């Protein structure tokens, strides 16, 4: 028998997922990236930290502890809005492809 | 009838196709993967665990000197103490001062764990692929048995024979030395059975877990007893595999590109995404029946009337038809802006019905074809208030869907006044050439 860690507390934000972890023992947290790179981390967590971690339209695969693992995708939600004035026309654009539009400028 | 095509390499999503025999009504397939595994070929060289180093009783001949041969032992040890008096309980052990002997030899082999934990060492070849495919086609049912995922064998599911064609992909997540211990693998080199630098992998080599030749260098080196007592001392470096078991990295199944889920007893790396897979289906005769005996539609007008940007199904249309004949027929969109929820719909003479689909464009200028018969549908679309979801994208991303009406409006004023601008610098160039050349003759 093996202890299983409490639950953390997930919010989401545009294209970021955070993690609050509050284990009692050392634990460990190790996420990856379904894309075709993995991106890997791995960390031993001792004290209650915050952990954010970005991801992508590919995907998010985080362990934490011994539960098994959950996946996580985003969607494109955006902050601006595409039909409007040419100030909400580049805002939008910039949030959701922020480098293509820097050099298409 | 044969219906080839080329699918994605994703799992949960089916692949929808609408096969077209023209004098006959058409028949909706719908094929869908469940696993995917790169099995490769692999042979075994040797294990190793940690060792056991046992000690035989030391020979106290102590009036004299004693020899030993080279016994055939890994990392046997001899040595001969000269003068050492011991003292056992009950007395001195012997009469003979200050001129003695103590062999005191030493021998290293395989602990009694080496059965439960050893660490496997493979060395990997290119082998084959296989997928197992769940399928339907018209009125049959949802039947699955797996394939082989090359360009040549065909597999029997149902009544349709089905080859599904070679990956466009030759990656496979496997390095060319694989360490297999316990449930994960890794991605380690190896001292190849000859070599062993006593601390790190190789301190123990052994072809077999029952075998019976062993390779083992541990620096093993005897060392003189002290003050008079019969015990044999001796140092050596510790283990490296239980060194190799404290600084081991991530293992392979927690740094996999692709999604990779490693499985152990064939080896396999199952439900990647990588590449397409080409499809070529052949689906019998007697699932075709004559356009005589099935509705057929026309005087079609598709209106949206919600649409969401997310990857759930959250857009909605309806359509208005007027049949020759009540019936089931099938729909279809064999564009690649949005995926369709529903398989057929149930018509009437003069009616209207409803299907719900999913698209990641802005304005979706997809058609869909409906009982032989196209039509176009329009709209606009609005984006999503959820930041983060746990299921895959069913639609997928093109380059122009996030380009609006109205950011198409500033590209086509931004180039069209630009050529404008340019053209009439090349129009005014020409006219006073002329009003020169005329001015002369």
């Amino acid at each position: 028998i093996a202890t299983l860690a409490p639950e953390p507390l997930v919010e989401h934000k545009h294209r970021t997922l955070i993690l609050h972890l509050h284990p009692d023992h050392p634990t460990l947290l190790t996420t990856r990236s379904l894309g075709s790179d993995a991106n890997p981390t791995r960390q031993w967590i001792e004290r209650p930290t915050t952990v954010n971690f970005t991801v992508t339209g590919e995907g998010l695969e985080y362990t934490w502890g011994n539960h098994p693992p959950k996946r996580v995708w985003a969607q494109e939600s955006g902050e601006g809005n595409p039909h409007g004035w040419p100030h909400e026309v580049v805002v939008y654009y910039y949030n959701r492809y922020p480098l293509t539009t820097i050099i298409g400028l | 009838y044969e219906h080839t095509a080329v699918m994605p390499n994703k799992v949960g999503i089916p692949y929808k196709a609408l096969v077209e025999r023209p004098g006959y009504a058409p028949v909706h397939l719908q094929i869908q993967l469940v696993n995917t595994r790169i099995i490769p070929s692999t042979n075994l060289e040797y294990i190793t665990c940690k060792y056991k180093t046992k000690v035989p009783s030391p020979v106290v001949k102590c009036c004299g000197a004693t020899q030993c041969t080279s016994k055939p032992h890994p990392d046997y040890q001899c040595q001969v103490f000269s003068g050492v008096y011991p003292f056992m309980w009950g007395g001195a052990y012997c009469f003979c001062d200050t001129e003695n002997t103590q062999m005191s030899e030493a021998y290293v082999e395989r602990s009694e764990e080496c059965s439960i934990d050893h660490a496997k060492a493979y060395k990997v070849h290119t082998g084959t692929v296989q997928a197992m495919v769940n399928i339907t086609y018209g009125s049959v049912s949802w039947r699955s048995a797996d394939v082989y995922v090359n360009g040549e064998t065909p597999a029997k599911i149902g009544d349709a024979k089905l080859i599904i064609g070679p990956l466009s992909s030759a990656w496979s997540p496997f390095d060319n030395k694989v360490v297999v211990y316990g449930h994960e693998v890794y991605n380690y080199d190896f001292p190849e059975y000859g070599t062993g630098k006593a601390g790190s992998f190789g301190d123990l080599q052994s072809r077999t877990s029952t075998s019976n030749d062993l390779y083992a260098n541990t620096n093993l080196k005897l060392q003189r007893p002290q003050a008079g007592i019969v015990h044999t001392p001796f140092t050596q470096v510790p283990s490296g595999f239980e060194r190799w078991k404290k600084d081991k990295g991530a293992p392979l199944n927690d740094v996999a590109p692709f999604g990779c889920s490693i499985a152990l007893e064939p080896l396999r790396a199952e439900n990647c995404a990588v590449g397409s897979i080409p499809i070529s289906i052949d689906i019998p005769d007697a699932a075709f029946t004559r356009i005589s005996e099935t509705p057929t539609v026309s005087d079609l007008e598709c209106k949206i009337t919600e649409c969401t940007y997310a990857f759930d199904f959250g857009g909605i249309a309806t359509v208005a038809y007027k049949s020759s004949k009540a019936g089931n027929c099938p729909i279809h969109s064999p564009s690649g802006v949005a995926v369709i929820k529903e398989n057929d719909v149930t018509l009437a003479e003069s009616g209207s019905f409803t299907f719900h689909f999913s698209t990641a464009n802005i304005h979706p200028a997809f058609k869909l074809q409906v009982c032989t018969s196209a039509v176009t549908c329009k709209g606009d679309c609005k984006p999503p208030k959820d930041h983060i979801v746990d299921y895959p994208a069913q639609h997928t991303e093109s380059f122009t869907s996030a380009i609006s009406a109205t950011a198409w409006s500033w590209i086509k004023v931004l180039v069209g006044g630009t050529s404008a601008f340019i053209v009439l610098g090349l129009i005014a160039t020409a006219v006073v050439a002329l009003v020169l050349f005329f001015h002369r003759h």
